[PDB]
């Protein structure tokens, strides 16, 4: 998926 | 004390297990299962908190991984989500921008800063510089062996 | 009977659909997948999902998932039946019938199944008429689709004319534990590929016993057909009264008719393994196969599939004929004989290491399988002995004909 | 689809 | 050549499109691995085993790398040892009873040249040491304790709970340790030794005895901390090692369970942080979370028990689910103990069972059982009772369950006891308990003067359906005893109604006959009807009828049953009355 | 961008329209919400071309009834086809508005339905053959009113044996919310003509109309007999469902027939090569057909009374027909087969998948009920699987053996020592209780029965209920037979029973039991050991009317659940 990508904070 | 600590997707993918104690393997999976049904059935907005068979349970979704704690009753709800929140913060330092990816490729690494911020149930360090360089400093010594 | 029908994806999702009655809502098909894996789980799996008053029949085709939803008490066999035609008609459209298929062909795709199915009803199923008005590359629809003769057109021209007869057997076996047949079948097919111009009849004749006996033919050499099933052509009454397999052919290939017999004869190829299962050490494999068949005749391609354990390392083998690879991704060796002449009885030997720690699942244990194919062959002993061909224009068309004798369930349990 | 056909009567 | 790299691995397992794909992936490459493994490869032992711990973590069986950890762990490579213990830590297990060589390793391996290797014999006995293995490091673990690394002094300050959790006694072997370790200025080391401590006092009393002495130490750590300014370091939103002063208040907890002293100083800085920390984020309030705590569950004075109180007020109105829910939770710890302080809020707590949370409504369940008395028993149950009524399944069974016990303990008349249970039995139903079935016959049953009623009303209840198995359970055996004072229109607490014998016999034989009936209940009904033989008179032979064919069936106990019946009535008529006559009553 | 989308959708080219309608229905496809370009996409209605004519339809029949105002616009184009030269066209036309959901459409579909309904092309005259049940199923009335059922009803008598096939099939629906009520059936001579259309359609015309002859009776002997004789051949054709169909008709008519005449054991003996021959087909039609030959073998036992063999599982075989396969297995053993049989079951309780090794062993033991003899047999093979040590087998085993003892009460040779000597390992409530009842009555043979029951009391109150009692009854029982070391044991579990017991069931039998030794030991000889009366089983035998209702469905999901329709559909 896309969101395994995304960062866990930013 | 923490009992257990889980790291699993969205889509109920098992990402990392930390067992603070003794319990067979299947026992291991079948909490898991459970834990993992319930936790992910639950809709977005409810509580971090639940009782799940005889202990506290915390957790908290960054972006798509969920991060699960089961601590014991005599224990801190709040302290335990800062808890969770640092070992995140750890992990964004030493991978950078961190994502589910690297905790899914880098696993092992995950396991190592994990069992260098806590033990037995508790936290060691209560600092993020104090864990991160001694990470670093392991690393460097495990890259000794190979050059 | 089918309100709609969907072809969905490996995860459950609607890659392509059709709404014939407007029964159920489409929506529904959203509970397929949910309650699929709930069923599979609980050791519930089944070929009917129930979703309240919603059914769903549904087979698997590659990364395919080929669903009817029905609100009423469908026509389960027309239902099956149409899924598994549509995945022919499909597979005969396209080459490889695959999700890539369905993406790239929704139009034809869409074309097609507002053809195949009214209101839950099935139409028009022949791939080869279809392909007529529903092209690939205004028509007006063929006569054949409203015609007594619905599986082939009239206006079919070869310069050649020709029949080709594939008389295929396959054996069925299972071998108790011990070693003594539990059952063995023989399971027949005849496929043609007919080239004939206009609208021939066709006759065949086999060595059927029944005919025989009503022939005066007893003493001759004949076959009892346990059961025999015939395609759509065949003209069924006449099969009834006299056992005359009487049709006019489609155009092309096709199965002209299935038939099932009872085996007097020790199986073809013979497996014998025994295994000596040291605990926590190792394990050997002994195995001895032999084709018991005439030294004439030849079997090619043969397979012996034999489960070995899911932990297992090293292995060894030697063999006096052939070569054996370990399949780990389906936990089984493969002892491979090219060529397997009857008669001859061969040899292998495996060794296995196992781990000092046990499995914490038990895994199961298959039965060994074999894999194999005899040419110019039949166990059956059947004979098609003569095809008739029946034109208007009396044109010579010489028919053809081969035997083939392969596996079918062919297993030998194991302990 | 590799091996001889022989041929049939039509008898 | 050569064994793919863990990653290579992780890519081409999520390459995989089915469950069979996947598990075809696994074999091919454990094959692959068990093979290396049996040619003993010094080489790649290593990344096959993290390999095989990857390919664990998906389900699939790792029981033949086992061992092969071990041979990580006893490598002098330092990845050999990582991985090894890694893999020690998630494959192994207290079943396996390898126990001398992990210990031998972790021997070896704390006394190691380089600390990180002593980090890793620590980590992995402090999490999965066996408690024979704690027998035999506890003592190797003391002397680690008494370095000067902090590195390693925290690691086995840790370690030293972790044996004193395997092992109880040997807890005062770390007492000389123990000793002067709040001059530490390292919060690692300080976190750690503030948990040992914990632990220690909250085995032994003694030990509380002893350690209450550096009370006003701790205090001053702790008033430091909050006095403490901006540390780039331990600093989280605004402030300073919560960790830690979470830690150190459940000390402070502990140290003043029932002591005045330690009390008196601890008021004074549980006083100042109550009111001084910053209650805008998650941090600040779990600070307080633990203050509240410390300051209920201990005794002290009632002006800032008060201001606690409030606190949890403050927090119960607030918005954040999470807060409310920690709000539920400290008053329920504090029930037991300061009740009345809890008392001021079953308003609002009672409120919350309308929240659309589960978990807030649970706790607000909890307490809400928690807190009923012998005064507001009448009013709480309506508010209990609608809210079993309205509930969510999940709930339905601990609701009853809390029901029955309340009004066991709290009941102020039989009738009314005798109502909410019926009440109940009819509106929950199948939600309760079978084993929960003795406990209430035993209740009607030492109630005499009502008995007819309950009977009737009973009666009254199962004609309409017997579906719910315990309310059956119940019924029939009720029937069963005073069938009698059943069709005897006679009751002396409500306008009894006309009963029968033939339409009882209905009902019992629908009991009997009825697929919605188990074999138990099956089995109340027939024993039942045994002792309305003696308790009835008009239609005895019906019911010798119902006996003869019921002798038949493939139930054991009821086949059993009727059969000593039948035998009863076709040669002992008489000894029925001897023997049928209602049984004793029990406390 | 939707925008550029309804550009090209009116944009004066009439390759760019198509693409933009492909691109349309494309996005349709995949799960998007086009909806808002309804008006844009019908403009591409009247069109000389047939495939976007097709798509456009589609998109219609997608979103019509979510659009109903609009969808007028459709209208118009929509008649025009339906008398457009092109009959495939005319068909595609008539088809088509009969599954869009608006009433405006149905109005204006009406008149064009009738023209189509005695059409020349016989296409399009079975499509508007179906189309009148499309419109039937959302206004019965409109259909009355505008007199369909009639022209269908004279479709049925048509040239064309598809447009003879697709009005049997449609007016046999519609006679579903007609039931008897001016029932749809006609006379023998036209049974004639749909057997002969029979002989002249497509397969699925075959099927329909054999469902449709399956609700007719035959009058006599002479009649069943006639219409069996050209039903029988269809039980040769490859597609299953046809078998299947011909099946329920000669299942259903078979009992008309003169049983005294030889033509119905003839249909038996042809009636069950086809049954066995679906057995050889894909998963789910096996399935099927393993629910349809359960009902069957129940109504017709002759006909596959020795076809126990094809009925044995592979490993390959999916769970559903592995449970299904036991079943026909059991209603089909007898004592020809029987060791075959447990042969069987003993491989089978070797698999791994759990409820399959419980059911087998489970059918162990309904085979040595069925059968006398097997018994023995029977115990015998149970014996071996406990010796497997595997605990879930050994526990279920001893229930089975249990049941074996009750039915059978002549097992009292050395077994009862062997199953003593498993340590009791055994967990599962029923095996402890099974055990327990089987060491109490037969204690006499067993000795050390005093000491067994003896280790039982140990933890009594955290036992199960059901052990409890049968541990009562089995001490009962012991004393009783032999008051010897006895007394003081009894006299503990009734003190456990009773005096400690809070449960009130065991608390009424104890007390009941003490009230018997306290008032008179012989009399509790001649009761609690009085000579039981034969166990009467509850047959698994459907009741007839049900099973003769069930077969009428044969083919049906009322055939795979085993109920009536008016049990499961909505």
């Amino acid at each position: 998926d896309q969101e395994e990508l995304s960062a866990l904070v930013e | 004390m923490m009992r257990f600590m889980l790291l699993f997707s969205r889509r109920g993918k098992l990402r990392l297990q930390k067992w603070y104690l003794a319990t067979s393997d299947k026992e291991r999976k079948k909490m898991v299962r459970e834990l993992m049904q319930v936790v992910l059935a639950r809709k977005p907005k409810m509580c971090s908190f639940l009782e799940w068979r005889d202990l506290k349970v915390v957790y908290k979704r960054y972006a798509s991984l969920y991060f699960c704690c089961a601590i014991e009753g005599q224990d801190n709800e709040l302290i335990t989500l800062e808890l969770i929140h640092r070992y995140v913060e750890l992990l964004d330092k030493y991978f950078g921008s961190v994502c589910e990816l690297d905790i899914i490729f880098n696993f092992e690494k995950a396991y190592f800063i994990l069992d260098e911020f806590l033990m037995g149930g508790d936290v060691q360090d209560t600092s993020k510089k104090s864990v991160l360089k001694a990470i670093e400093q392991a690393d460097l010594l495990q890259e000794e062996d190979e050059s | 009977s089918a309100s709609a029908v969907y072809v969905l994806d490996l995860k459950g999702k609607v890659l392509i659909c059709r709404n014939y009655r407007g029964d159920v809502d489409m929506s529904e098909v959203e509970h397929f997948m949910p309650i699929l894996m709930e069923k599979e789980e609980e050791g519930m799996l089944s070929p009917i999902l129930a979703h309240g008053g919603v059914r769903f029949m549904w087979i698997k085709h590659n990364n395919l998932y080929l669903v009817a939803t029905s609100k009423k008490n469908a026509c389960v066999s027309l239902v099956f039946s149409f899924l598994y035609k549509v995945v022919q008609v499909f597979s005969e459209y396209f080459k490889e019938l695959e999700e890539e298929s369905i993406r790239d062909n929704f139009v034809i795709i869409y074309e097609l199944l507002d053809e195949l199915m009214d209101f839950g009803y099935p139409q028009t199923t022949d791939s080869k008429i279809l392909q007529e008005y529903i092209t690939q590359e205004a028509p007006r629809p063929p006569a054949t689709v409203t015609n007594a003769v619905s599986w082939r057109s009239e206006g079919i021209k070869y310069r050649k004319n020709e029949v080709f007869l594939d008389v295929i057997e396959a054996v069925n076996l299972l071998v108790s534990a011990n070693g003594n047949v539990l059952r063995s079948e023989i399971v027949g097919s005849i496929k043609m590929r007919v080239f004939l111009s206009g609208m021939p009849e066709l006759r065949l004749g086999l060595n059927d016993k029944v005919l025989f006996d009503n022939t005066g033919r007893g003493k001759s050499k004949s076959v009892e057909l346990e059961d025999v099933k015939f395609h759509q052509c065949v003209r069924l009454s006449r099969f009834e009264n006299d056992r005359t397999i009487s049709f006019i052919p489609p155009d092309g290939e096709f199965e002209l008719m299935s038939y099932r017999l009872n085996t007097h004869v020790k199986p073809l190829i013979w497996i014998e393994s025994v295994i000596e299962k040291h605990s926590h050490s190792r394990i050997e494999y002994m195995v001895k196969a032999k084709s018991q068949f005439k030294r004439r005749s030849t079997a090619n391609n043969v397979e012996i599939h034999i489960p070995v354990p899911n932990d297992a390392d090293s292995p060894k083998f030697k063999t006096t004929v052939g070569s054996v690879k370990w399949v780990p991704e389906n936990s089984e060796i493969v002892w491979s004989v090219k060529s397997f002449p009857g008669g001859k009885e061969y040899l292998m030997r495996a060794h296995f290491g196992l781990p000092s720690v046990e499995a914490e699942d038990k895994e199961g244990k298959p039965p060994i399988s074999v894999k194999f194919e005899i040419p110019y062959f039949t166990t059956s002993g059947i004979q098609v002995r003569y095809l008739k061909i029946i034109e208007k224009s009396g044109y010579q068309a010489l028919p053809w004909v081969r035997y083939i004798t392969q596996n079918g369930d062919y297993q030998l349990r194991t302990q | 689809t590799s091996y001889d056909y022989c041929r049939v009567p039509m008898e | 050549p050569a064994p793919i790299r863990l990653r290579e691995l992780i890519r081409t397992i999520r390459t995989a499109r089915t469950q069979a794909e996947e598990r075809e992936m696994i074999q091919k490459e454990c094959a692959a691995i068990r093979s290396s493994f049996r040619e003993e490869d010094n080489t790649y032992r290593c990344r096959n085993v993290a390999k095989l711990l990857y390919m664990h973590m998906l389900g699939y069986p790792a029981h033949f790398g086992q061992l092969e950890c071990l041979k990580l762990i006893a490598s002098q490579k330092f990845t050999d040892k990582r991985i090894g213990y890694l893999g020690a830590m998630l494959l192994l297990d207290e079943r396996q009873d390898v126990h001398l060589l992990m210990t031998n390793c972790i021997k070896n391996d704390l006394n190691h040249s380089t600390q990180f290797v002593q980090g890793l014999a620590l980590c992995t006995l402090g999490c999965m040491g066996s408690s024979e293995m704690c027998r035999d490091l506890a003592g190797e673990v003391e002397k680690l304790l008494k370095t000067s690394n902090s590195y390693l002094r925290k690691k086995a300050a840790l370690c030293a709970v972790h044996v004193i959790r395997k092992v109880p006694e040997l807890m005062e072997m770390f007492l000389p340790a123990t000793k002067n370790l709040l001059n530490e200025k390292n919060h690692g080391v300080l976190h750690t030794s503030v948990v040992l401590l914990t632990e220690m006092c909250e085995r032994s009393p003694d030990m509380l005895a002893h350690f209450r002495k550096l009370v006003p130490q701790l205090v001053r750590i702790l008033k430091n901390l909050i006095m403490s300014g901006y540390s780039p370091e331990h600093d989280v939103s605004g402030i300073s090692d919560p960790f830690l002063q979470v830690r150190i208040l459940r000390l402070l907890r502990i140290l003043g369970r029932n002591d005045d002293d330690s009390s008196e100083a601890m008021n004074d800085i549980l006083a100042q942080v109550a009111t001084n920390t910053e209650t805008s984020k998650n941090v600040g309030n779990a600070i307080l979370y633990e203050t509240v705590l410390t300051i209920m569950d201990i005794k002290s004075e009632s002006g800032l028990r008060v201001l606690a109180i409030n606190i949890l007020g403050r927090f119960l109105l607030n918005n954040d689910k999470n807060i409310r829910y920690v709000a539920l939770t400290s008053l329920l710890k504090t029930v037991q103990t300061d009740h009345n302080a809890v008392q001021r809020h079953r308003s609002t707590i009672v409120d919350c069972l309308k929240d659309l949370d589960v978990s807030i409504k649970r706790r607000a369940m909890e307490l809400s059982f928690a807190l009923v008395n012998g005064n507001n028993i009448r009013g709480m149950m309506k508010e209990l009772l609608y809210f079993l009524d309205s509930c969510e399944p999940e709930f339905k069974a601990d609701c009853a369950s809390g029901i029955f016990l309340a009004a066991e303990k709290y009941a102020p008349s039989k009738r009314w006891h005798i109502d909410t249970i019926m009440r109940v039995l009819t509106t929950a139903g199948s939600y309760v308990r079978d084993d929960a079935v003795p406990n209430l016959i035993q209740l009607i049953t030492n109630s005499v003067e009502m008995h007819a009623y309950t009977v009737q009303r009973l009666y009254k209840a199962i004609l309409g359906d017997y579906s719910q198995q315990p309310l059956v359970q119940v019924a029939a055996w009720c029937i069963g005893e005073y069938g009698d004072l059943l069709v005897s229109g006679q009751c002396e607490e409500e306008e009894p109604i006309q009963v029968t014998e033939d339409e009882v016999l209905d009902i019992l034989e629908s009991v009997l006959i009825s697929n919605m009936s188990t074999s138990v209940t099956r089995g109340y009904a027939l024993t039942a009807i045994m002792k309305l033989s003696t308790r009835f008179t008009c239609t005895v032979n019906r019911i010798k009828k119902v006996v003869s064919i019921y002798g038949s069936s493939i139930d054991v106990e009821l086949q059993q049953r009727a059969v000593e019946y039948n035998a009863l009535f076709k040669k002992y008529d008489h000894m029925r009355s001897a023997l049928l006559e209602r049984m004793p009553v029990m406390e | 961008e939707i925008f550029e989308l309804k550009a090209e959708l009116n944009s004066d080219k009439k390759e760019k329209k198509k693409e933009a309608v492909k691109k349309v229905i494309a996005s349709m496809t995949v799960g998007k919400d086009v909806s808002a370009l309804f008006p844009d996409v019908v403009n591409c209605m009247q069109t000389d071309n047939l495939e976007l004519k097709k798509l456009v339809y589609l998109y219609l029949m997608n979103y019509a009834k979510s659009q109903p105002d609009m969808a007028i616009m459709a209208v118009n184009t929509f008649v025009k086809d339906c008398e457009d030269p092109n009959p495939l066209i005319r068909a595609l036309a008539v088809r088509t508005m009969g599954c869009i959901r608006v009433d405006k459409i149905t109005e204006y579909l009406c008149e064009p339905l009738r023209k189509c309904l005695k059409d020349e092309d016989p296409y399009v005259r079975k499509t508007a053959a179906v189309c009148v049940a499309k419109l039937h199923d959302i206004n019965a009335q409109l259909v009355e009113d505008q007199g369909f059922l009639d022209t269908l009803k004279d479709l049925i008598s048509d040239s064309n044996p598809m447009v003879v096939a697709n009005a049997v099939a449609a007016l046999s629906e519609i006679a579903e919310s007609h039931p008897s009520s001016n029932l749809l059936d006609l006379n023998p001579q036209s049974i004639n003509k749909l057997l002969t259309a029979l002989n002249e359609c497509t397969e699925w015309g075959q099927i329909f109309i054999l469902d449709c002859l399956a609700n007719y009776m035959p009058k006599d002997d002479r009649e069943a007999q006639s219409i069996c004789e050209r039903v029988t051949p269809r039980l040769s054709h490859a597609n299953s469902a046809v078998v299947l169909s011909a099946v329920k008709v000669l299942m259903k008519f078979m009992e008309m027939l003169s049983k005294d005449l030889d033509y119905y054991g003839t249909l038996l003996k042809k009636l069950a090569p086809p049954l066995v021959t679906l057995l050889s087909a894909e998963p789910e039609l096996q399935y099927v057909a393993l629910r349809n030959i359960n009902l069957i073998v129940q109504k017709r036992p002759e006909i596959l009374k020795h076809e126990m063999k094809v009925f044995f599982v592979k490993y390959n075989d999916p769970i559903y027909v592995k449970l299904e396969k036991l079943d026909i297995m059991i209603r089909l053993a007898s004592q020809a087969n029987i060791a075959q049989v447990l042969a069987e079951l003993k491989e089978y309780a070797t698999e791994v998948d759990v409820d399959f090794v419980r059911k087998a062993v489970r059918a162990i033991g309904r085979c040595a009920i069925k059968v006398e003899q097997s018994a023995e047999r029977c115990v015998s093979t149970l014996l071996d699987l406990i010796q497997t040590k595997v605990n879930y087998v050994v526990q279920e085993a001893i229930v089975v053996i249990k049941d074996i003892f009750r039915k059978y009460p002549n097992k009292y040779e050395s077994v009862i020592a062997a199953l003593c000597e498993n340590l009791d390992s055994l967990d599962e409530p029923e095996a402890r209780a099974a055990m327990i009842w089987i060491v109490g009555e037969y204690a006499e043979r067993i000795d050390n029965a005093d000491e067994l029951l003896e280790s039982f009391l140990e933890g009594f109150h955290d036992k199960s209920t059901q052990v409890q009692l049968q541990l009562l009854t089995a001490i009962v029982k012991l004393f009783l037979k032999k008051p010897t070391e006895t007394q003081e044991l009894v006299q503990q579990v009734l003190s456990l029973a009773t005096q400690d017991s809070d449960n009130p069931d065991l608390r009424d039998r104890g007390y009941i039991y003490w009230r018997l030794l306290s008032t008179d030991p012989v009399a509790a000889k001649e009761v609690v050991l009085a000579e039981k009366p034969l166990i009467s089983e509850e047959t698994d035998l459907i009741e007839p009317t049900l099973l003769d209702e069930l077969i009428c469905y044969i083919g049906t999901l009322a055939s795979v659940y085993h109920k009536p329709p008016s049990a499961f559909v909505e």
